[PDB]
RNA sequence: GACCCGGUGAAAUUGAACUGGCCGUGAAGAUGCGGCCUACCCGUGGCAGGACGAAAAGACCCCGUGGAGCUUUACUGCAGC
RNA sequence: GGGAUGACCCCAGGCGGUAGGGGAGCGUUCCCGAUGCCGAUGAAGGCCGACCCGCGAGGGCGGCUGGAGGUAAGGGAAGUG
RNA sequence: AGCUGGGGCUAGGAGUGAAAAGCUAACCGAGCCCGGAGAUAGCUGGUUCUCCCCGAAAUGACUUUAGGGUCAGCCUCAGGC
RNA sequence: GCUGUUGGGAAGCAGCGCCAGAGAGGGUGAAAGCCCCGUAGGCGAAAGGUGGGGGGAUAGGUGAGGGUACCCGAGUACCCCGUGGUUCGUGGAGCCAUGGGGGAAUCUGGGCGGACCACCGCCUAAGGCUAAGUACUCCGGGUGACCGAUAGCGCACCAGUACCGUGAGGGAAAGGUGAAAAGAACCCCGGGAGGGGAGUGAAAUAGAGCCUGAAACCGUGGGCUUACAAGCAGUCACGGCCCCGCAAGGGGUUGUGGCGUGCCUAUUGAAGCAUGAGCCGGCGACUCACGGUCGUGGGCGAGCUUAAGCCGUUGAGGCGGAGGCGUAGGGAAACCGAGUCCGAACAGGGCGCAAGCGGGCCGCACGCGGCCCGCAAAGUCCGCGGCCGUGGACCCGAAACCGGG
RNA sequence: CGGGGGGAACCUGGGGAACUGAAACAUCUCAGUACCCAGAGGAGAGGAAAGAGAAAUCGACUCCCUGAGUAGCGGCGAGCG
């Protein structure tokens, strides 16, 4: 019956216009105590490939 | 055209795959020949299997919702004057939904590229650069909703 | 009850097979076999004697049944089907032309 | 649409009969010749574009 | 009892068989490959070395994120107090 | 490449194969085609064949048996080998 | 502390037990029947017509993972270059 | 609707007719509109049911002003503790129920709008009843790209039977003579059984558990061929004998010679002394529904398409725009928008956008409009196919777990 | 005057699992399902707002299609909705 939208996905990925899948970099959630600004700074979304193909299949209906 | 004369075109490939016999897909029957594919795998859309799947990701989507749910908010749907320049007179919502754009999606917001046509256009909102384009003799019956 | 057909203990014409043409009477209607008797299809039945009584046994015997369809009634004319008239107080089977 | 005519043909082994508002492709093709009356050629029209 | 005659008349098993020995060879122990040796065809009473003989999808051993019974200062609950 | 699109011709290479992918076909049940067409001068099935067609699955035709059904081209479904 | 007939009572985590986990209708560490139920089985087995073209892998990383998997490597088909 | 003809038998075939609001179907010795039963169309209830569909008859119901403030459902509302219900699993946890404790007011009342408070609103708890639309199918009927006796219900048959078990309960097998019994008088061998004649029939190898009657299996007769040979039983080659046809050629058999390690499965590797199979026949495993993703045959395309349901048919389709996709991308969001997000930044950078035409024709501006076109800008809808998700999801198999007996 | 039992499914109410799924497992899932009990009937239930929730809105209940796999719930896991 009507396939279901994986809400665990719907909560960490925004699927783009060209079809690419986007999510936030992993790291800076609590890791830190002293990481270069460069590292803690360089965290603002990214690509994924062959793996997002899989992602998109879970976000069916919500296109 | 005769009765016993139609028949599909030349591609309705009824030929679905039959599992088999000595020649073609056979025995183990196309795919298989191993084990653990005998009743259905895990996903594998998610599997994976044992180790943490790309779920090592992280909910960004700040705000997923409280418990009463979604807040009754007014949604606005943009519609470039580009398309708007398909007909003339005095375009307005409803006349836009009935057309081929908008439709119940609530409040009308004209903008986008395209060359603004000399005529009155009623909307709930207008983009800055859109309002400009209606410079070449147009309109601006904003607000509405009363 | 419903089990009813076209003939009764009267005169009929065989349209059948071996006796096409032959004409006869009272066919002692069955109709569990939906057949009649007439005067034809009469086979030779062997006999030992169902009990010494009436000793000897011959081969000329009785008349066999005949599918009710193989026969056609006749009266004041020839073959022909049967219709039904109301007799102003009855229901008698009459033939298209004659009358019985 | 004339039931009287319909009733008259019908039993003919070579005749397939229909009411105008029943005009369908399958029948048109299973027969060799098609015969409509003007009042039925209209309903047909009110259905074509 | 077994053996023979008249009577009656089963079974597990069985890919099919036109089913020998020795040295070899081969998935490491071949009637079935090689080379050689032996050997007319078919039975009957006997023996039990082989057909990795039969029977039981090894009870030992390991594997399965299998199962049950049992234990406790393993976990988490519950009755009862 | 011929291209007179002749899907037939010469030229040039290639054509072992498990898991697998791909492409063509054969046959079975049923539906349209069927108020049709085959059928007692014999249906379906069965038993034969040293003949015909096809690379193959098969399709023919013939003799015997059988005794009342069978079902073209062209397509459609699926409890289909 | 005997043996025995007839009439009765106690049963499934329950009975009964001079205690073997014995016995509870010829296999009791949890009876039998029907049902949930087509339990589950990352295991074993089996998987049926024909021809033509191509044709692997048995590696790496991670895996309560190690005879199972996900991504990559290697095969195939369509389109493009 | 008769006749003739073939035939055991016409309904076949033939000649010349006929009915049709009926040419659905079944039967009759074979194939039939006119022989039979029916079919179209049309009639029919004294009696028993059913029955506002249509009539009636009842019960029942028909007001404004201004005063009073009398009454508006109690162990209830309400609050706290323990829980259930809802999408809500302690959550910011409201709402509806309520086992415990405490415990009101009567419209200047009391509940609700997701803690709570103030505004603005919504509604009247603690009494009961109420057709229709909806569900099901033991039963009757009508249909089938449903089955056709290993199928279809477990049962086409004297089946929930025979048999099994103490019991709950389990649970079979088994259909067909022929058109018609015309079911074989009588004679002969025999105790009978069973046969041989005779006789019936179109057919008796339709003779009675009898239509057809395959394969395994058991025999009788014949042809070739075998007791010095040895083998996955075959194959290639000659030769002999037998059989077909005039011949060339072909069929059967096999004496020598050459070459030869069953099938399946599982494996790095099997003739393997690894698995499975006695042989034959029949049953036996990748489907279907709804989603999804590609591909593909079409329709229409700045768009495409309906769902339920309604009207029609009774193998006839229409209507129905609720709704869904698509036409704007960004942001966590407010929001902005061909941009947008981070940023102080017109630095940068992440997502984004920027779609014509190969091109016949032709109004016949020395202008290509724009009709047209692939099927796009570009999508949708339906069909088909591959794979994926949810379902038992390729088929068969546990040891076990739980419920009621 | 009534009641008692029977009735294939269907219906309401009172109680109410587990295998499974989470590739272990306990919250969660299976599921208020299977099953037990009581009751009712050709249906049963529900039913005229101490309602919905944002609309100067609707106006009993039930049933179908959408809304929507949305809003939300979730060891924010499986999944539920
Ligand atoms: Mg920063
Ligand atoms: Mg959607
Ligand atoms: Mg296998
Ligand atoms: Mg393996
Ligand atoms: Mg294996
Ligand atoms: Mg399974
Ligand atoms: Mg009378
Ligand atoms: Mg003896
Ligand atoms: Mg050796
Ligand atoms: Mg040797
Ligand atoms: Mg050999
Ligand atoms: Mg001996
Ligand atoms: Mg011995
Ligand atoms: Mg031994
Ligand atoms: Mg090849
Ligand atoms: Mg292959
Ligand atoms: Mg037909
Ligand atoms: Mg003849
Ligand atoms: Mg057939
Ligand atoms: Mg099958
Ligand atoms: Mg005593
Ligand atoms: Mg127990
Ligand atoms: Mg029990
Ligand atoms: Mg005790
Ligand atoms: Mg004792
Ligand atoms: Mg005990
Ligand atoms: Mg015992
Ligand atoms: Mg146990
Ligand atoms: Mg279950
Ligand atoms: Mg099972
Ligand atoms: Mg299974
Ligand atoms: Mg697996
Ligand atoms: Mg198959
Ligand atoms: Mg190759
Ligand atoms: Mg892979
Ligand atoms: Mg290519
Ligand atoms: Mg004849
Ligand atoms: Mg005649
Ligand atoms: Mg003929
Ligand atoms: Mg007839
Ligand atoms: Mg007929
Ligand atoms: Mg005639
Ligand atoms: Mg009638
Ligand atoms: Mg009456
Ligand atoms: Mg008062
Ligand atoms: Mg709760
Ligand atoms: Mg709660
Ligand atoms: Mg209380
Ligand atoms: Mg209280
Ligand atoms: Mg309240
Ligand atoms: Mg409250
Ligand atoms: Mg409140
Ligand atoms: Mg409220
Ligand atoms: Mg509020
Ligand atoms: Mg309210
Ligand atoms: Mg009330
Ligand atoms: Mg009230
Ligand atoms: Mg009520
Ligand atoms: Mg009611
Ligand atoms: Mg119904
Ligand atoms: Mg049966
Ligand atoms: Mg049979
Ligand atoms: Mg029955
Ligand atoms: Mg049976
Ligand atoms: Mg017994
Ligand atoms: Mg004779
Ligand atoms: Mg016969
Ligand atoms: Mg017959
Ligand atoms: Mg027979
Ligand atoms: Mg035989
Ligand atoms: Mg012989
Ligand atoms: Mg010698
Ligand atoms: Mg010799
Ligand atoms: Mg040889
Ligand atoms: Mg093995
Ligand atoms: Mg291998
Ligand atoms: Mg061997
Ligand atoms: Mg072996
Ligand atoms: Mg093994
Ligand atoms: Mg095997
Ligand atoms: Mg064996
Ligand atoms: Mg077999
Ligand atoms: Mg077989
Ligand atoms: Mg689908
Ligand atoms: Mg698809
Ligand atoms: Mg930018
Ligand atoms: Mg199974
Ligand atoms: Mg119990
Ligand atoms: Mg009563
Ligand atoms: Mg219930
Ligand atoms: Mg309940
Ligand atoms: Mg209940
Ligand atoms: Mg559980
Ligand atoms: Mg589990
Ligand atoms: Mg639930
Ligand atoms: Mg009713
Ligand atoms: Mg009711
Ligand atoms: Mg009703
Ligand atoms: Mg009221």
């Amino acid at each position: 019956p009507k396939m279901k939208t994986h809400k665990g996905a719907k909560k960490r990925v925004k699927i783009t216009a060209s079809g690419k899948v986007v999510a936030m970099k992993t790291g800076k959630r609590h890791l830190n105590w002293q990481k270069s600004g460069k590292e803690i700074r360089q965290k603002g979304r990214k690509f994924v490939l062959a793996k997002p193909e899989a992602e998109r299949i879970k976000l069916l209906l919500p296109y | 055209d005769l009765r016993p004369n139609p028949g599909a075109n030349k591609r309705r490939k009824r030929v679905g795959r039959g599992p088999g016999s000595g020649h073609g897909k056979t025995a183990t029957r196309g795919h298989k020949g191993q084990k653990s594919r005998s009743g259905g795998l895990k996903d594998p859309r998610r599997f994976e299997g044992g180790r943490s799947t790309t779920l090592m990701r992280l909910p960004k989507r700040g705000m997923q919702g409280q418990v009463p749910g979604e807040i009754k908010r007014p949604r606005y749907q943009g519609v470039n004057l580009k398309d708007l320049a398909r007909f003339e007179g005095e375009v307005t919502p409803e006349l836009l939904v009935r057309a081929g754009l908008l439709k119940k999606g609530y409040r009308l917001k004209i903008l986008g590229e395209g060359e603004a046509k000399p005529l009155k256009v009623v909307a709930h909102a207008f983009s800055k650069s859109a309002l400009e384009k209606l410079k070449a003799a147009g309109g601006e019956p904003v607000l509405l909703e009363a | 009850r419903v089990k009813m057909h076209v003939k009764k203990g009267d005169t009929v014409l065989v349209a059948s097979g071996k006796y096409k043409g032959r004409v006869g009477k009272v066919k002692e209607v069955l109709p569990k076999k939906y057949a009649v008797i007439v005067e034809g299809v009469n086979i030779v039945k062997k006999a030992v004697r169902v009990s010494p009584k009436y000793p000897q046994g011959g081969f000329i015997e009785k008349e066999a049944p005949l599918h009710a369809s193989k026969v056609r009634p006749i009266c004041p004319a020839c073959g022909k089907p049967t219709r039904v008239r109301k007799k102003f107080l009855e229901n008698g089977k009459k033939i298209r032309v004659c009358a019985k | 649409g004339n039931e009287l005519v319909r009733r008259a043909a019908r039993n003919l082994p070579w005749v397939v009969t229909l009411a105008p508002e029943g005009l369908n492709v399958y029948d048109i093709v299973r027969t060799e010749r098609l015969v409509m009356d003007l009042d039925a050629w209209e309903v047909f029209q009110n259905r074509i574009g």
